């Protein structure tokens, strides 16, 4: 399974 | 990276299996909201907040006005050149017997309706509603999709909540169901569909050549894949107005609006 997640790291 | 056109015209030339992969820069230059910036907001909410199941929970009439909103809004919008772009380099190798896929991040059919074909939509459509009971996956352009939602979805700070009981949210038409419909797009926290998935990762595998086009917002695991592709030596140009966390992996950076690079780049 892959989830969808939010990019928080930049 | 890179901002020789001529260097990746020469690759493009050539190239028998690419993959085009979409996120809501492309929409935002047809003028369709996000939901996701520094200052994008929906009343008090962003697009993280209320696309979530927790949300759907707890006040699944305010995700509705939310949808409704977004659908409605569409109503009135356009697929635009870099779109057109895509769809008409989709045509045109097709007939050369060379394979062009989009992969979107998009829920709002613009591609579909500039004339894409072989589309990925791996956070799912804006248009199709799931049954939470049976699981049904139906297409739904009804406007308003249902009576109570009439009027409502505004987006102004200061709007009240619609508090639409359950019984008349969107239900399921399938014979013998009446089950509470969602939207049937991808939450935060949720999985992506299998089968989609599958798709997405034998495309990319065979692909040699990738351009990842207006994906300033970072999603997962769709901000992985072109990384996936240029890390096997494939080269990857990036499209977009701005550098991303992971610009300096790929071949080539092409700064500007989709709708001015990508009508060249793809001529
Ligand atoms: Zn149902």
């Amino acid at each position: 399974e892959l989830n969808k997640l939010l990019g928080r790291v930049t | 990276p890179s901002s020789s056109m001529a260097d990746f015209r020469k690759f493009f030339a050539k190239a028998k299996h690419i993959v085009i992969i979409s996120g809501a820069g492309v929409s935002a230059e047809s003028g369709v909201p996000t939901f996701r910036g520094a200052g994008g907001y929906w009343r008090k909410w962003q697009a993280q907040d209320l696309a979530t199941p927790l949300a759907f929970a707890h006040n699944p009439s305010r995700v509705w006005e939310f949808y409704h909103y977004r659908r409605e809004v569409m109503g009135s919008k356009e697929p635009n050149a870099g779109h057109r772009a895509i769809a008409e380099c989709e045509t045109r190798l097709g007939k050369q017997g060379r394979r062009v896929v989009v992969i979107t991040q998009n829920i709002d059919e613009l591609h579909r309706k500039a004339g894409t074909k072989n589309l990925l939509e791996i956070h799912g459509s804006l248009f199709k509603t799931r049954c939470t009971s049976c699981g049904v996956v139906a297409e739904n352009y009804k406007s308003p999709i249902c009576p109570a939602l009439s009027g409502k979805g505004a987006p102004e700070p200061g709007t009240q909540d619609a508090s639409i009981p359950v019984e008349k949210l969107p239900r399921c038409e399938e014979a013998g169901c009446g089950g509470l419909l969602r939207p049937h797009v991808v939450w935060f926290g949720e999985n992506l569909d299998p089968a989609i998935l599958e798709e997405v990762d034998r495309e990319l595998a065979h692909c040699d050549l990738c351009l990842v086009v207006g994906t300033s917002s970072v999603v997962y695991p769709a901000a992985m894949f072109a990384p996936q592709v240029a890390a096997r030596g494939v080269p990857v140009a990036e499209f977009n107005t701005e550098t991303t966390p992971a610009t300096n992996r790929f071949r080539f950076h092409f700064q500007g609006p989709c709708g001015t690079t990508l009508p060249e780049a793809l001529a």
